């Protein structure tokens, strides 16, 4: 955790980050409800099987 | 693989066998109907059980958990856990093996009397001189039976065998004494078999 003092030279849009994702297989057509995403930049590797 | 000498079966048991393994200069030194003495170590070998019912698992100390869509749960999980059967046989490791009776204390005369030692050697010295050897065997063979000095002297002879030769076309000439005793109920054929086998 850190305090640093700054000034904001820009802002980008504000845009829609997933907290929860629900993925459905193509074949049976299954789902796997609520899958936690971990906050801030970082992606999720989909399941393969 | 061995089994329990008839001398140590509890009642009504049947003889409790088990396999034996042999390492480096006692690898052949065991044959089949050898009353041997093994001497070593017994041992656990891991075991592929058919038990249908679970028991003693062995698996990771680490405490890891599947991510969605990769639980550990099923075949997965067990294999991700590494799970693994401790299911054991008991087997018996033998450093040296042995005779549990030693006849003396390839084959031939000089052999036999190089292997057994001076007292031994002179006993049968002494024996083979001694008169009388055929009566004094028959005698000292069977001391319960009485009667039957024939089929004593018989079974002495058949114990003793003949020369086994082979012919020069190949036919060989069996030199093996075949002894046969028929008589009435309680003649002591029985007997006859018995001490010729103890
Ligand atoms: N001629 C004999 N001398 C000593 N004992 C005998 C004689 N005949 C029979 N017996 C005794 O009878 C018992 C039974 O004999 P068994 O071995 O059953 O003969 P078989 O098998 O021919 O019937 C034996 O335990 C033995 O001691
Ligand atoms: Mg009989
Ligand atoms: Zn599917």
């Amino acid at each position: 955790l850190v305090k640093i003092p700054g000034i904001i030279i820009a802002a980008s849009a504000v845009r829609a980050k997933a907290t929860r994702i629900s993925i459905q297989c193509r074949s049976c057509r299954n789902t796997l409800t609520n899958i936690a995403m971990r906050p801030g930049l970082e992606g999720y590797a989909l399941p393969r099987k | 693989r061995i089994q329990e000498t008839q001398a140590e079966l509890p009642r009504g048991s049947i003889p409790r066998s088990l396999e034996v393994i042999l390492r480096a200069e006692a690898v052949e030194s065991a044959q089949a109907g050898d009353k041997c003495d093994f001497t070593g170590t017994l041992i656990v070998v891991p075991d592929v059980s058919k038990l249908s019912t679970p028991g003693a698992r062995a698996e990771t100390n680490s405490r890891v958990s599947g991510v969605d869509g990769y639980e550990t749960e099923g075949i997965r999980g067990l294999r991700a856990l590494g799970v693994r059967d401790l299911s054991y046989r008991l087997v018996f490791l033998a450093c040296c093996v042995a005779p549990t009776n030693p006849r003396f204390g390839e084959q031939t005369a000089e052999s036999i009397k190089n292997q057994m030692t001076v007292k031994e050697w002179e006993k049968v010295f002494e024996m083979s001189q001694d008169k009388n050897l055929y009566h004094n065997l028959c005698t000292s063979l069977f001391p319960t039976i009485h009667g039957n000095d024939e089929v004593k002297r018989g079974v002495l002879l058949m114990l003793f065998g003949g020369v086994p030769k082979t012919t020069g076309e190949g036919t060989s000439l069996r030199g093996d004494i075949n002894v046969c005793i028929v008589g009435d109920p309680s003649t002591a054929k029985s007997q006859f078999l018995k001490h010729v086998e103890e």
